[PDB]
RNA sequence: CCUCAUUGGAUCAGGACAUCCCAAUGGUGUAGAAGCUAUUAAUGGUUCGUUUGCAACGAUUAAAGUCCUACGUGAUCUG
RNA sequence: UUACAAAUAAGCGCUCUCAACUUAAUUUAUGAAUAAAAUCUAAAUAAAAUAUAUACGUACACCCUCUAACCUAGAGAAGGUUA
């Protein structure tokens, strides 16, 4: 309150810069978060005619995780338009060629199938590793929680924690192990 | 720098003089083409980063031309380099060890007998052509009732797809 | 290797394995006994 | 009591794989050489004539595949 | 060689054509479930192995004066050339 008409309008409809970390995150749960921010659906002032979307920056897209055997079972298909121009490439092969492709395609499908979707994709910035340009860092406003809880490896477990967990059974001494 | 394996050095721009016969000690005759290296200088250098490739780039140019019907932009480019304007520029991919300073002339001795080479140039223009001379289509018979169809393309495509595939061979500029 | 719908052992020496997503009966003594599903 | 009426070719071919040749393999009553059977693979290729109205042959080839596209295709042509 | 009884165009003349990161059938090596001095593994692993293909290359890359003339560039426009 007490803002002039012009600054108040500017503050309300300003676009925000967010950061997602894709380390060990499934690409489609990142898309759910990224797609929501891009459309501006996180804002109570959201309207389909208001161009109120936000920037989303995603890092570590090289280290995404697929549940099950989706790396080998999920296939991306494209056509150049010429006879003999149909290509079907598995998720693993697409990942090797382009580290950023899988996340970008997952987000693309989630956005509304209208002309504005292509503008939204301009607001999306994907980097395969943690490296970010200097300018992009300055823009960032807020980080975002990861959608998937990352299980710890055995090495990560502390020595105290191992002791706390009980020994369900004991090996007999007459065992090679 | 000295040569190391995997290096790529600069190339030259030359003018095509013509052809002549040539013979080997085995008596075989080989038709050969004569290429003249003519006012070939190194013009510009980029580093690997700016060219966006893994490898760097050198721009060479040959066959000095007049200065009288050229845009001011091209003339300024050469005035900085202190050379008379050249007919054509081309880009060569050169490794870092093989970089040569701009303004450096190049000569036919840059090549030696026994090495194999690759030549790229614009082909002779044939204008707008038909389908027989552009893609070697058989065509249709001369007589026996053929009505106004001798050198024409046959059926473009199939009836089902209800369109013409992109990349279909058609009459055009050859 | 015959690709058949049902895999059945044909001799004592025949043994069964699960390789590359399929069931195999492999017999060292008699290679005729080899079957894939 | 009898019955009976769309399809070739030319041009350019797109695709399926249930593979004719080329390529990688299992088995054999696989000594070698020839073969037989099955898996995998759609990669490029897959001839020229004679009598023919549907076949009938000749000479070749690594092979002269089987099918789908409204005889694929007559505002491209032809019997 | 055949034409234009032209300085050109053709073939019946001449030259040049290559790399495979990524697999399937199949075959090995190490080794658990499963006391083996077993087992190629929809166990964790290490390799070899069709046709495909574009990761990797070559080609392209210039912001460009134009009265006009000329051009191995061209339907027009475009493009090249101009002590
Ligand atoms: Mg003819
Ligand atoms: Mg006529
Ligand atoms: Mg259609
Ligand atoms: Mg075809
Ligand atoms: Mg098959
Ligand atoms: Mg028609
Ligand atoms: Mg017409
Ligand atoms: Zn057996």
């Amino acid at each position: 309150s007490s803002f002039s008409r012009a600054p108040q309008q500017w503050a309300t409809f300003a676009r925000m810069w967010y950061l997602l970390d894709g380390k060990m995150q499934p690409p489609g749960k990142l898309a759910v978060i990224a797609s929501n921010k891009l459309q501006g659906l996180n804002k109570p002032v959201y309207h389909q005619l208001s161009d109120c979307g936000d920037h989303v920056v995603i890092i570590n897209t090289r280290h995404i995780a697929f549940s099950g055997n989706k790396w080998e079972q999920k296939v991306y298909s494209s056509h150049t338009g010429y006879p003999g121009g149909f290509r079907q490439v598995t998720a693993a092969q697409l990942h090797r060629k382009d580290p950023v492709a899988i996340v970008k395609l997952a987000i693309y499908g989630m956005l509304p199938k209208n002309l504005h979707r292509r503008t939204m994709m301009q607001r999306l910035h994907l980097f395969p590793d943690e490296d970010i340009p200097e300018d992009i860092l300055k823009n960032l406003v807020e980080e975002l929680p990861q959608p998937r809880r990352v299980p710890k490896r055995l090495d990560e477990y502390t020595q105290e924690e191992i002791e706390a967990f009980p020994r369900v059974w004991t090996p007999p001494d007459d065992f090679r192990m | 720098h000295p040569w190391e394996p995997g290096s790529f050095r600069v190339g030259l721009i030359a003018l095509k003089l013509g052809m002549m016969p040539l013979w080997t000690k085995d008596g075989q005759k080989h038709a050969v083409t004569l290429l003249q290296v003519q006012d070939c200088h190194v013009l510009k250098y980029t580093p690997k980063e700016d060219h966006n490739g893994k490898i760097a780039a050198l721009t060479v140019g040959g066959k000095t031309v007049s200065r009288f019907y050229k845009p001011d932009s091209r003339l300024e480019f050469y005035r900085d380099l202190g050379l008379p304007p050249k007919q054509i520029h081309k880009i060569f991919h050169v490794t870092d060890n093989a970089v040569i300073k701009p303004g450096t002339p190049l000569y036919a001795a840059h090549f030696r007998p026994g090495q194999y080479v690759d030549v790229t140039a614009k082909t002779i223009g044939k204008g707008f052509q038909g389908v027989m001379k552009r893609w070697g289509f058989k065509g249709q018979p001369a007589s026996h009732g053929q009505t106004k169809t001798h050198r024409r393309p046959g059926a473009i495509s199939t009836g089902d797809i209800a369109r013409v595939w992109p990349g279909t061979k058609m009459p055009g500029r050859m | 290797f015959k690709t058949k719908g049902v895999i059945k052992k044909r001799c004592k020496d025949c043994y069964k394995v699960k390789r590359r997503g399929r069931w195999f009966i492999l017999c060292k003594t008699n290679p005729k006994h080899k079957q894939r599903q």
